RNA sequence: ACGAUCAACUUAGAACUGGUACGGACAAGGGGAAUCUGACUGUCUAAUUAAAACAUAGCAUUGCGAUGGUCAGAAAGUGAUGUUGACGCAAUG
RNA sequence: CAAAUGAGAACUUUGAAGACUGAAGUGGGGAAAGGUUCCACGUCAACAGCAGUUGGACGUGGGUUAGUCGAUCCUAAGAGAUGGGGAAGCUCCGUUUCAAAGGCCUGAUUUUAUGCAGGCCACCAUCGAAAGGGAAUCCGGUUAAGAUUCCGGAACCUGGAUAUGGAUUCUUCACGGUAACGUAACUGAAUGUGGAGACGUCGGCGCGAGCCCUGGGAGGAGUUAUCUUUUCUUCUUAACAGCUUAUCACCCCGGAAUUGGUUUAUCCGGAGAUGGGGUCUUAUGGCUGGAAGAGGCCAGCACCUUUGCUGGCUCCGGUGCGCUUGUGACGGCCCGUGAAAAUCCACAGGAAGGAAUAGUUUUCAUGCCAGGUCGUACUGAUAACCGCAGCAGGUCUCCAAGGUGAACAGCCUCUAGUUGAUAGAAUAAUGUAGAUAAGGGAAGUCGGCAAAAUAGAUCCGUAACUUCGGGAUAAGGAUUGGCU
RNA sequence: GGUGAACUAUGCCUGAAUAGGGUGAAGCCAGAGGAAACUCUGGUGGAGGCUCGUAGCGGUUCUGACGUGCAAAUCGAUCGU
């Protein structure tokens, strides 16, 4: 049940532009072409539609992420330390 | 006259053939063609009571 | 086979130049020019196709009446039902979730 | 061009008048020695271009 | 360009004052495959519209073509 | 010698930004009253692709305080903000995500992005795709607030000035090779006529400063004196050092 | 456990047959072992050079946080980048 | 080849034959450009590198008909006044800028008006597309030459006034449906808001239109030494008006694992699937009207003469990975996500006004009037454009039959068009273009230059190396018709 | 001191054009082997600045024709895409 060795969706660029920007470009493929969760509905319907525009087809809601996934490590980090000061602020 | 011989069977074998088998005929066609009447065959079955949801369901699969 | 012209001096294949082969009385095929279809409204709010509202031109709209182009229910040929049932819920629902509010801000100044 | 501008018809209304031979009777005047049209046009020979 | 349904609809349609022309126009058309009957069109010319009325009885036809108005302009062919 | 490359391209004749595609200047809410005394709730009503921004922008609906009016603002998105969502602007404006807080308003630590080099100029730094800028501390007398610029300086800036909380979406992008001249092409060419680029080594001296030459090479220092002129300025413009380093941020 | 209209073009097989011919005209890859060189697709000396030259993705360096960098203009209450903001713009290899 | 015309015919006209283009045409039209080249009559001094009776030549004239096709209107990249600022200045910048920047609703409304103590607001001039966006027309006939422009018929839009019928009204501004929503109507200012305008590309699938193919039947033509219930050919239905017609979407009942439904493509269901029942968009098709009265195919009538008339028929089907076009529901791609504005409609709100022998409704039906200006002929190319020319060059686009075949190349043929390129005689060398060759097989040559060989399809078989994707049609073998 | 972007170079705006094949990427469905981990097979689908090759765009070789040319750059074959 497997066409490809490793090159997987990245059969497409054949043999050209070198073995590790193929693997790179493989990975963030995978990332970019994934369905995600939708937090606010439940189901794995939220594709991008461009590099940061990530919307879910069943509740039509529109979601500002990464340029290849939903959500970067970055974003999670940065929304964990504002959540963080702002529980410090408010109590 | 051309047309009622090749109906027949004639003027069709490999040296009167000069184009790819699925550029003669596209074995996307020619599967198309088998899923719709199996699909076709099955849903008739169920509707009819022959076979219930379920073995439609895994035949359907299995098709 | 009979082979047609455009009827009009655009000699291009544009979005504005469109024609269909229809055969005439006359018995010859002739090129007949298509308008542009009519896309449907949609709603203000959820963005669908509305219903009960015709496709037409945005100028052909003017020689309809006005029951082609609405709906008899509230926001009815501006949303959809959903989207009116939806916003009616919210409505009622936060108003009275803002008496709730007002009263129980009342009661902890009273207890205050 | 077939869609024309009024102007471009008007130059070409006045080159079309303009296009034709002596009249005969000029050359039988006195004192003449006209003896046919100088300005004569052909729309192959020579183009206005306007 | 327009079609008529009713004796009633055809009436009012003749007296709305702005028709003065009805033509009559005669189809030998098939009902079945050996009874070709006879087929009566009642085309009045409105200012803007031709309302016609199809009529597959000869009895009904006559009645009609007798119960218009003689100022009205019928011409049959 | 002939006009260079980099000098023609101050005339903005080919070399103009391509604005057909684009969705509107992204700037803040104009800071008139409400954003600095109290705050003002607007709505994320859709996220949008920009042609030739990395970053998504987000057009958010504030109403009119003075008029019955809603007023369209163009905001540069943050990542997690979503379509529905709440957007509260002002100086008692809560530290959430989306939020255009003042810096004086926001704690030491804060992520910040679309920040105001000056109190009302409706954002300037921290606008490109996964960045931001980080809350050092404050100077409560003459109110100043020290900021981390995605680059690594240290910037002053007046306690006044908004921002938006979080990060900028779209983050990430320059991680994936581009592969092929074309995906570079079709980059740019919703950019600016920038590319592709001709090596100065390889026109010839009338061209540029490194044109001509018996083998394609330099001749001359690449680094450039900052007080040289236009059509000298091509290469290294006042290098403080060259060369391969092992280093780090270093801020 | 099974019946009837409705002839649609694909595939495979078997004899038979002929001056062994049959993609019967047309149409239609020569192939292999290597060396030098440029990764590739792409571009140019219109009218003697299409290349190993240019470009390219990738890599690296440089400047700049806007009262700024790079560039334009005789000047300007003037401009390009810039509907831009370091995951950017500009300059190089 | 033969007639005709003519002083004169290889070249003009007609007839016959042979051919070609072969539907990304040598066909039918247009865009830029040209400018009368269009058409008729007369005519051959010059021009058509021979000729000429012919012509895109010469002479004289005729011809282009619009509310519906365009322009006109909108805005795009952009260009560009004003305010203001530079510059000795010609002028430069700038296009909402450090401006006191206007037009738009209803009353005032003939002691005076279009004043005003009525009211609303606050755009940045303008130009910029004959392929972008847009109000609306089709069929048949008609000329020597124009026609979506004329005529006959049949419609549509916009702007005006505007009465009648219908609807509504003592429950003042309608009812019905659980609902999606329905209907002939069924008030709606300021202000606000929302839709349409309005959008890439590719792939398969579905549907439709035309074309292609095909059966019966009703006419005409061809072939008929023999055969062929045969071969070719007509059997058509426009805009526009009503009824009907849909994938998608949505609503009601209901409550699902034994998970079911389901596409070619694997997506969808307790955020409610399956199932039953419905609502809507009208792409699109069907029926009727238009409309058989038209067009077309046939047969016959008064005997030179710019003359018509009368009879029939115009019908019923089928098929498909078919071609092309349109549409639909989908799927792929992007660090690329694929115009704007005019304009039109709608919704929120509720200003204002309104009874009864009559008010409102001109978003229901009918009825009345008008629709200006400019373009319109023709070529669009191996002769109408540019290249000094009637130049083997260059120059944007639409339609697109049969067979072979994978195939809009290659070959042949229908419709349509052309048969134009100075000719006659002969067949030396040397050439240009196309071929063949014993035996050898690169010995030729700077060098396999040039040519030859290979070649489609089916089956078998396929190495080193590799970035595991390729290499690969590797290499290397076998087969190929016709008939039953 | 003026005139040229009707050729051409580049950007932008608004349009238009591009048979038929080969290969067969992701996604998905079924099956077999195995104690398991997993492996393997058959389909489906239709990716690619992929490939053969029309129209198109270009211009390698013949150092062919021509070279007082059809032509101040064309013609034919062969070619690139």
């Amino acid at each position: 049940a497997k066409r490809t060795k490793k090159v997987g969706i990245t059969g497409k660029y054949g043999v050209r532009y070198g073995s590790s920007l193929r693997r790179q470009v493989k990975k963030l493929e995978i990332q970019q072409h994934a369905r995600y969760d939708c937090s606010f509905c439940g189901k794995k319907t939220v594709k991008r539609g461009a590099a940061g525009i990530w919307t879910c087809s069943c509740c039509k809601k529109t979601v500002a992420g990464g340029a290849y996934t939903v959500s970067t490590a970055a974003a999670a980090t940065v929304r964990s330390t504002i959540r963080r000061l702002r529980e410090m602020v408010e109590a | 006259a051309h047309a009622q011989s090749k109906r027949e069977g004639r003027h069709s074998g490999y040296g009167k053939r000069k184009g790819t088998r699925e550029a003669r005929l596209p074995s996307q066609v020619v599967w198309i063609r088998r899923l719709r009447v199996l699909r076709r065959l099955l849903a008739k079955y169920r509707d009819a009571g022959k076979i219930d949801k379920h073995l439609y369901h895994v035949l359907y699969k299995e098709s | 086979a009979q082979r047609v012209t455009f009827r009009r001096r655009n000699p291009y294949n544009t979005r504005s130049n469109k024609i269909k082969v229809v055969k005439t009385p006359g018995g010859i095929l002739r090129a007949q020019h298509v308008k542009k279809l009519a896309t449907r409204p949609k709603c203000g709010d959820c963005g669908s196709a509305l219903q009960g509202i015709s496709t037409l031109r945005p100028r052909q709209y003017a020689t309809v009446s006005k029951t082609h182009k609405t709906v008899s229910r509230a926001y009815g040929g501006s949303r959809c039902a959903n989207c009116v049932k939806e916003r009616i819920i919210r409505a009622f629902l936060i108003e009275e979730q803002k008496i709730v509010k007002k009263v129980v801000k009342e009661q902890t100044e009273a207890a205050k | 061009a077939a869609q024309k501008s009024f102007r471009i018809k008007q130059k070409m209304a006045k080159a079309k008048k303009q296009n034709r031979p002596l009249p005969q009777w000029i050359r039988l005047r006195t004192n003449n020695t006209i003896r046919y049209n100088a300005k004569r046009r052909n729309w192959r020979r020579t183009k206005m271009n306007i | 360009a327009r079609e008529i349904t009713d004796i009633k609809q055809f009436l009012e349609l003749t007296r709305r004052a702005d028709v003065k022309t009805a033509t009559v126009k005669i189809n030998k058309k098939l009902n079945k495959a050996g009874k070709p009957f006879r087929q009566t069109k009642f085309k009045v010319r409105g200012s803007s519209s031709l309302y016609t009325l199809v009529i597959n009885d000869a009895g009904k036809a006559k009645k009609l073509i007798q119960s218009l108005p003689p100022t009205l302009k019928v011409n049959r062919l | 010698g002939r006009v260079i490359r980099n000098q023609r391209k101050g005339a903005g004749s080919i070399f103009t930004s391509h604005t057909r595609l684009r969705q509107g200047a992204a700037k803040l809410r104009t800071l008139d009253y409400a954003e600095r005394h109290g705050y003002i709730r607007g709505i994320v009503k859709q996220i949008v692709h920009d042609s030739g921004r990395g970053a998504p922008l987000a057009k958010v609906v504030f109403r009119d305080p003075y008029k019955y009016r809603l007023r369209e603002e163009i905001f540069i998105a943050n990542e997690g903000v979503h379509t529905g969502q709440f957007i509260y602007a002002g100086k008692k404006a809560s530290l959430n995500v989306g939020n255009v807080l003042p810096l004086g308003s926001v704690p030491e630590g804060t992520i910040v992005s679309n920040v105001e080099e000056k109190p009302g100029d409706r954002g300037a730094l921290a606008r490109a795709s996964g960045n931001y800028v980080i809350i050092i501390g404050h100077n409560p007398d003459e109110n100043k607030t020290r900021v981390r610029l995605p680059s690594g300086a240290k910037k002053v800036i007046s306690s006044d000035a908004r921002g938006v909380i979080g990060v900028i979406a779209g983050g990430g992008r320059v991680d994936k090779p581009l592969l092929k001249a074309g995906r570079a092409f079709h980059k740019y060419r919703l950019k600016r006529n920038s590319w592709p680029k001709t090596r100065g080594v390889a026109m010839n001296p009338v061209d540029h400063p490194h044109g001509g030459g018996n083998h394609q090479h330099i001749g001359k220092a690449s680094t450039i004196s900052r007080g040289a002129v236009s059509g000298q300025k091509a290469g290294l413009i006042a290098a403080r050092r060259t060369g391969l380093l092992r280093g780090s941020q270093k801020t």
